[PDB]
């Protein structure tokens, strides 16, 4: 009943203010990105030693 | 084989220790039971003949119910039980309780444990202290622990990681008393004091990440991140290693002035980093943004005196130097005249490790700023103005005197710190 | 390792203690038969503070139950939770102190104080590290106001370094049950200001107000008031018996809370109180507990804080929550109310977040306030004493017992000194 | 510690005036850390969280503790030399006797 | 001084008692059971 | 084995022995019929087929108290020749039961003792239960002990004698018999545990909740004490204590063999299970003067030797710790020539609770045998009781008219005076 | 290879040596029946030191089980390792000595010596080259103190050229069992000096302090201390059974340990003693073993060597260790406390290294030390003897068994001469 109570109130301020998390970033991040194994930012190709 | 010994005092010590040691167990291949399924783990971990790794840290808190959950949790088999030191009753926001009755009861146990941890290492380079300025035992027991360690070891470096009281918000009432009484006995003993607060990390979590209403873990993870980045030059190879001894002697000009700030550059979530360019010239002026620093102060009124770059990841030097050469051109960021070009740069070849369930994004570049700044003198001015408000009406003094203290030590501490105000405003005038 | 020996004196304090060991036992999962049936191991990890484990896994409590009349001590060995107590802690008297401070102090409390001190010392010296005592009683009647005061005076002598917590029942302003209440009230508060460390005042008028306009009940019973009193009195020792992210024991709530040794009269509160008809229209959130805590109608002291200024504020939050809401709510409750706090204390409030909520609630709080406005409560009793004493109205039952007229005037002078040394800090 | 000849019978161990060691396990008084390290306590099973347990979970539980059912197994008995020796932990299930210096060196 | 009332409640299960007896029969029956050519040919 | 022959003489002896043998039957598996539905050889002897008969003898000179026990619950347990009953009682007269009515029945009791002793193999001691305020248990017990010390010599005998209470009393000629039999028993008893009845009345009213008690409520306590003495002769333990260990570590001199008995956990079922009954908090209940069973106070004198007998789950560490913290109390005084002053014994068997009794089932029990100079004040009372009433020569004519000469009164009084001056030169 | 005949006297001796034979068979890989269930060949190499060979390839210990009390012969066979003992080596009388040295030496301990001597003469002639004898007994009883000393005297008459060892259990200073303990203790130490070559003093209080402070056990039993004693006794005969780089038997220890024939009272100890919670975290190295082996709270006697001086010191090591760092650590522990060692000697420490550690441990070590602080053991016995003998207390038990008053005085004189002999080196 407590998880049911939390599920009835998902269209709430629980959207943009959870207890420990920030915001569900899956609607802002493309498809299945595997957030743990992803290195953001540009990298250098290390040609011309 | 450069090794570090950590000392975590109090509730703010033990919780930060849990976060940072989780990060250390994850940076190396260390499971929470202690098994590793390379020799870079020597700085923070020892070895045992059973293939077992034990951290080089002591947890001390007279209130037991902070170490009890550490003992009951899943990290039980990692920590040495004899390195987990608890008492029977807390210091209760009193310098005198943690400095004069059970402050001296457990000193011969903690110093024994530190000595045994020192005989098992060959090259020891310093001590990391984790305590809270406004607590009862982080202000009482740590402040005499470091004064005893200064006479027991000598030529090592004592660096403290202090939770300075936040400007507007605060927890306790007698926080100025304990803060002013623990900064009196650390000025002539400790070498340097990298210090943060809690309000600024709240603003950083609200703004730079998307997390509203965070817990203490969401701040302790950032604290563990910067503490790892400071020591990252020890256990990982790089172009320019920075040792534990060297950021003890190019940030502090005079032994009374050893209070820098703290800053982590790429504090950002997956969403905002996924659009962002993370060039060196873009994250090194995020360090100089007043919004991104873990002490609330405006450095534009203040005067920078020393800085320390700590870089990790894929970073080439001339991006760094062409970035600092841009720093010196703007009129807003202004140094002090008796200091010429005063940066210290260090490169590491290891990107930061993200923790599962964490909020930061796995990035390629990271910068840890430690900068002495004259603008930290405003915090001390507000703190001792707060005491002068409290001390006039003899508020809460009777809780201190009837606990082994003396009324004259309030005076001796306040006349000590009135000299810090006239110290900081003479190193900022035109020479 | 921070345990408390609990003391109950008088019929009112005895019924309050019975409800207290109702609430603590259904919080820690103790059956009426004394065993354990709780649903987690976090309840049993800190059973130190209130329970002694006898042989056989039975958790008897550290209750000292004493009274001068046995007519209520058979009702105190109550139905549900009267058999958990050990039978040797009941200390009876024959002739009850029939609304007499003097009888409860001199010719019927003195021969029983020596038979209750031995069991108190037996329980206290069998502790690993004692933390303090709670003494639930009243100041209106005879056996509580006299005998508990004598007990406090004797206990403060041999343990000067412990915590002397009292959960007092001050006579109501509007409707009182007896008439010789002012005499007992002033001769009890004379030795309350000098021998204790923290005093909580609980009125029955404010409790009736709470049970009427907040819980929306028409004809509340005494057990309802006792349950409210036990609920707030269980909320101040939570952080020392349940793990959390910011802990505070009883000394924590004394060092931060009293600036002077003789201004230690508090006034409590209980935040998540809502009626049955408004149960499902009120979200349980921090800005609601904070709003209700500082409401004047939410409190169990007759004085409202609109008249005075808070010296220091305590707020023991419970439940799994976030620190930033607590911090910004405490900052905004001071900034938006700048005319109702003293200017010579920078941070008046004090926060402490435990992690275990009470039974059935998710997030809760506990208010402990030291306001200047508590001086009106003693002003009323001083007014009634000055109106009553000048005609020597009921001195016949006091002076014919072993007291002089001079003892009343010193209590009146101490009342005037408590009141006069509260207006300076306004 | 040893202030005089009668310095003990007040510190710990020799003591008969406290409530320690009368509380059972899972109560956290006195010696409880060294009792959970005992081999009897390790083989005791751990029950699953069964109703109303969402009230009694802490931030340390939801942040660092890993909640997973644990299988319980027995240990093969091995010789003990001193009181409190627990050789039935550590990797090798059977500890072979060591060999002499001649056997290792001269081969 | 009356004939005493042995309030014998079982402290053990019926199945375990049956198993104990079943083991005991074989164990007792075995414990009670532990205790051609000349040299020049 | 480790057997012991019990001798019950007098009404007090047989009424104590009823409860004693009920506890002995119920401690083992012996039914009232004597059938088991080998640690019982101390008190019971097996027959060929299935029956265990006791090793006791029940002697009385009147038949209104032994015919009680052969028409009751345990009428089949006892051997119907071990119940020796007389025709006419001594009637509160030492002279009658020592010289007139006792000179001619003692041969039968001697024959029964011999026939119990030919079945005996490892005889260790004699348990003698009687009272000091009667004619049978004062005179015939004295004659029996005098004959037994000659027929058996060095074989030990113990004494459980109901001493006359200081305030309350039953009879009138109590001091005469209680001084004569004390003078006689002085040289023929290896140990003699004095018990009062007023002190056990106070124990029952105060420790237990049962008030208005009967003689049964005291006999159960005495049976529990005598069960704790011989507990180490039947059951295994960490520290076994036999009867040769008894007097070796208790009596320092052959004339001083009068110790005080104490049983520590005496609590009813309403209050027993709310306490943390460790050996620590019950071993200092032995030193409480309220729990003493002779109506005296050991703080009036010096402790000389203490024997601590333990039952149940007693760990030697915790009794050692509690005992070494007992010596750190300034209330208790020990004599100077006994620096250690303790003897301990631990039995693994918990005490056996009797249904219908007043005690509660517990896991731990202490029996204390403290030899104290405070027993000298027990001699002063009946000494003054005699010389205040002997000077008028009251009640003498039955004594001097029934086989007793006049010099025995003066001789017994002189012996008691020598005892009183004997207990005062030890305390210095 | 040197055979050893074991002797047990009294209840304490019988319960110590049962555990000793348990650990000896446990490190030789012998099941309780007697069969061999080992893993290596070294375990069956020198098993003739402690065992005979019976039919069917089984092994029986070379031990004699002596006590006056017949009840304790049941407690040995019914123990966890009772099947291995031969029933013909159990000797027993009717009645215990009753804590009386007099009848344990003259009355009932002098007609059963014939059977024990027949068993020993029967059994010590069944071996190849007997090295000597061992004895485990107590000084505070009547059997181990009376019959044991008479046994030592008779064997010393019969076999003068062998060695004699004794693991005595001396009376503890403050905890005690018997009121007549000094009477037996003085009169046994008087008989020990002329008849033994090696004597070890074991205090029960020292073992309890070990089990409290080092092993962190909250409720040790008597087997909990017999285990420590048995671990010590096995570590002094390690080079007799397992090979090594520097072997040393009992005679070589005696030669390099005691300088004058009366000063043979040592203080034993065992090195790798850790708590249950810190044995996965502590690496067994030689600087760890030798730091706590020379710690003054490790040894099993109630004598403090900081009060005295070390005449000679022995240290027998087991395990695969270096031969440079053991001698470095011995000079490390010999040079820095220069005031705790006698100056007129070259070398105090005796170092012997055995290759095979106990099966399961990494390395282990055993301590044997002659100290002038062993005289403090005899002052507390002599003081309690002269406090009780001057009032002639508890004397008729000893006098009535056929003893004179001058034996006590002459035994006290021998004790005082022994005390004054040790004071020359302090
Ligand atoms: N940033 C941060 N601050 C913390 C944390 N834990 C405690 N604090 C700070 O600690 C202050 C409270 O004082 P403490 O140091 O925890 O008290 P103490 O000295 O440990 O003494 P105790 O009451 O026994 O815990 C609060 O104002 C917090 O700002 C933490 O995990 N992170
Ligand atoms: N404690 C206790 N005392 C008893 C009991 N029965 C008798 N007495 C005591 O015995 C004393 C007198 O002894 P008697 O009952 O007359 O028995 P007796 O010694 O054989 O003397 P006679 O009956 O005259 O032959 C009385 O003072 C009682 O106190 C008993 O069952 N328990
Ligand atoms: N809240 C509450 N008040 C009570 C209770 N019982 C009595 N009182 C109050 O106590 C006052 C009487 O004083 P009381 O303490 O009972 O007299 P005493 O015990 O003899 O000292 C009355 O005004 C009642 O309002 C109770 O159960 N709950
Ligand atoms: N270490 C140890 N000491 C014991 C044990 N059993 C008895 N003792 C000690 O031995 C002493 C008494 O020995 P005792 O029974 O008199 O031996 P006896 O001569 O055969 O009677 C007591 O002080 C006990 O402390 C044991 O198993 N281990
Ligand atoms: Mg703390
Ligand atoms: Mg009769």
């Amino acid at each position: 009943q407590k998880m049911k109570d939390k599920k009835e109130s998902v269209y709430f301020s629980n959207q943009r203010a959870p207890l420990g998390k920030s915001h569900d970033q899956t609607p802002g991040l493309p498809k299945g990105l595997d957030i743990l194994n992803t290195t953001f930012g540009t990298a250098i190709v290390r040609e011309t030693s | 084989m450069r090794e570090c010994i950590s000392i975590h005092v109090g509730q703010a010590g033990v919780q930060i220790g849990n976060a940072c040691w989780e990060l250390y167990c994850l940076e190396h291949g260390i499971q929470p039971d202690g098994q590793m399924p390379d020799d870079s783990f020597n700085t923070f971990f020892s070895e045992t003949g059973a293939g077992k790794h034990v951290p080089r840290a002591v947890f001390v808190d007279l209130e037991p119910t902070v170490v009890d959950e550490v003992r009951t949790g899943t990290y039980r088999q990692l920590f040495h039980p004899e390195q987990l030191i608890t008492g029977k009753e807390d210091a209760a926001n009193n310098y005198a309780r943690g400095h004069y009755t059970i402050g001296k009861e457990i000193v011969d146990l903690v110093l024994d444990r530190i000595r045994k941890l020192a005989d098992l290492c060959t090259g020891l380079q310093g001590f990391l202290i984790f305590h809270s300025f406004g607590g009862g035992t982080g202000s009482g027991f740590a402040s005499l622990l470091m004064e005893r360690l200064s006479v027991d070891y000598g030529k090592k470096s004592k660096l403290e990681f202090a939770i300075y009281p936040a400007p507007q918000v605060s927890t306790a009432v007698v926080e100025p008393y304990n803060s002013i009484l623990t900064t009196h006995t650390t000025l002539e003993h400790s070498d340097c004091a990298f210090m943060v607060d809690n309000e600024a990390i709240y603003d950083i979590c609200r703004r730079n990440l998307d997390i509203e209403r965070p817990t203490y873990t969401n701040l302790n993870r950032l604290i563990g991140q910067i503490v790892s980045s400071i020591t990252a030059s020890l256990r990982f190879d790089g172009a320019l290693n920075v040792d534990l001894t060297e950021f003890q002697t190019n940030l502090v000009p005079y032994p009374r002035i050893h209070f820098p700030l703290a800053t982590y550059a790429p504090v950002i979530s997956a969403e905002k980093a996924y659009h962002e360019q993370l060039s060196v010239a873009e994250i090194t002026n995020a360090c100089f943004e007043p919004a991104n620093q873990m002490v609330k102060c405006d450095p534009r009124h203040g005067k920078y005196m020393a800085c320390c770059m700590l870089y990790r990841g894929d970073v080439v030097p001339k991006d760094v130097n062409a970035a600092i050469a841009t720093i010196k051109t703007k009129r807003t960021i202004q140094f002090v005249d008796w200091c010429p070009t005063g940066f210290k740069v260090g490169i590491n070849y290891q990107p930061p490790t993200v923790v599962p369930g964490g909020d930061l994004a796995k990035v390629q570049r990271a910068v840890c700023m430690l900068s002495n700044t004259t603008a930290i003198a405003e915090a001390w001015a507000r703190l001792d103005h707060k005491l002068d408000l409290m001390y006039a009406k003899r508020a809460f003094v009777h809780w201190y005197v009837g606990e082994g203290m003396e009324e004259g030590e309030f005076s001796e501490a306040r006349e000590d710190l009135a000299a810090l105000e006239k110290d900081y405003e003479e190193v900022g005038v035109d020479s | 390792m921070r345990e408390i020996v609990h003391l109950q004196a008088g019929q009112c304090g005895n019924q309050i203690g019975a409800k207290f060991w109702e609430v603590i036992s259904d919080e820690h999962g103790i059956d009426p038969t004394g065993t354990y049936h709780g649903d987690s191991d976090l309840q049993l990890e800190r059973i130190n503070v209130y329970y002694n484990e006898a042989t056989g896994g039975k958790y008897v409590p550290r209750a000292v139950l004493v009274d001068l009349e046995p007519g209520t001590m058979d009702s105190v060995r109550s139905g549900p939770f009267g058999q958990i107590f050990r039978p040797d802690n009941f200390v009876f008297g024959q002739s009850g102190a029939g609304n007499n401070w003097a009888k409860g102090h001199y010719t019927e409390g003195a021969e029983l104080v020596d038979s209750v001190l031995d069991v108190v010392r037996k329980e206290a010296e069998s502790c690993d590290c004692l933390q303090g005592f709670q003494l639930t009683h009243s100041l209106g009647g005879g056996t509580g106001s006299g005998m508990g005061t004598l007990l406090i005076s004797k206990i403060r002598e041999e343990y000067p370094d412990r915590i002397m917590n009292t959960f007092s029942v001050v006579p109501s302003p509007k409707v009182s049950d007896t008439v010789v209440e002012p005499y007992n009230a002033t001769l009890s508060v004379h030795q309350l200001v000098e021998n204790t460390d923290e005093t909580y005042c609980i009125d029955n008028e404010a409790l009736y107000d709470i049970c009427f306009r907040t819980l929306k009940l028409t004809t509340p019973t005494y057990g309802d008031l006792n349950h409210l009193v036990s609920a707030t009195m269980s909320g101040v020792t939570t952080c020392l018996r349940f793990p959390g992210q910011l802990n505070a024991d009883l000394r924590k709530l004394a060092v931060n809370m009293v600036p002077f040794p003789r201004l230690h009269f508090f006034m409590p509160g209980f935040a998540p109180l809502t009626s049955r008809g408004s149960q499902q229209y009120r979200a349980l959130t921090v800005p609601e507990l904070t709003q209700q805590m500082f409401d004047a109608k939410n409190m169990m002291a007759a004085c409202d804080p609109r008249h005075g200024r808070y010296l220091t504020v305590a707020a023991v939050f419970r439940g799994r929550m976030s620190m930033k809401e607590v911090d910004e709510q405490m900052l905004n409750v001071q900034n938006k109310n700048s005319s109702y706090f003293v200017e010579w204390i920078p941070n008046n409030v004090k926060t402490a977040v435990c992690d275990i909520p009470p039974r059935g609630l998710k997030m809760s709080a506990t208010f402990i306030g030291n306001s200047t406005a508590i001086q009106e409560l003693f002003k009323r009793i001083s007014e009634q004493f000055t109106a009553m004493f000048r005609r020597k109205a009921f001195l016949h039952w006091y002076t014919g017992e072993g007291m002089d007229e001079m003892e009343f005037t010193e209590a009146e002078s101490n009342m005037n000194d408590l009141v006069s040394e509260y207006q300076q800090y306004q | 510690t040893d202030w005089n000849d009668m310095s003990k019978f007040f510190q710990y161990g020799w003591r008969c005036n406290t409530n320690e060691d009368a509380y059972s396990n899972r109560t956290l008084m006195g010696n409880w850390n060294q009792e959970r390290y005992d081999l009897k306590n390790i083989v005791q099973p751990k029950p699953l969280p069964s109703q109303f347990g969402h009230y009694f979970e802490t931030t340390y539980d939801t942040s660092y503790n890993n909640r997973r059912p644990l299988s319980t197994h027995r240990f093969k008995r091995e010789p003990h030399w001193f009181p409190g020796h627990q050789p039935e932990l550590v990797p090798p299930p059977y500890k072979c006797t060591e060999k002499s210096t001649y056997m290792t060196s001269y081969s | 001084y009356q004939p005493p009332k042995s309030h014998c409640q079982p402290i053990r299960g019926k199945r375990e008692a049956i198993l104990e007896m079943l083991l005991r029969q074989q164990i007792c029956k075995e414990v009670q059971a532990e205790q051609v050519e000349s040299v020049t040919h």
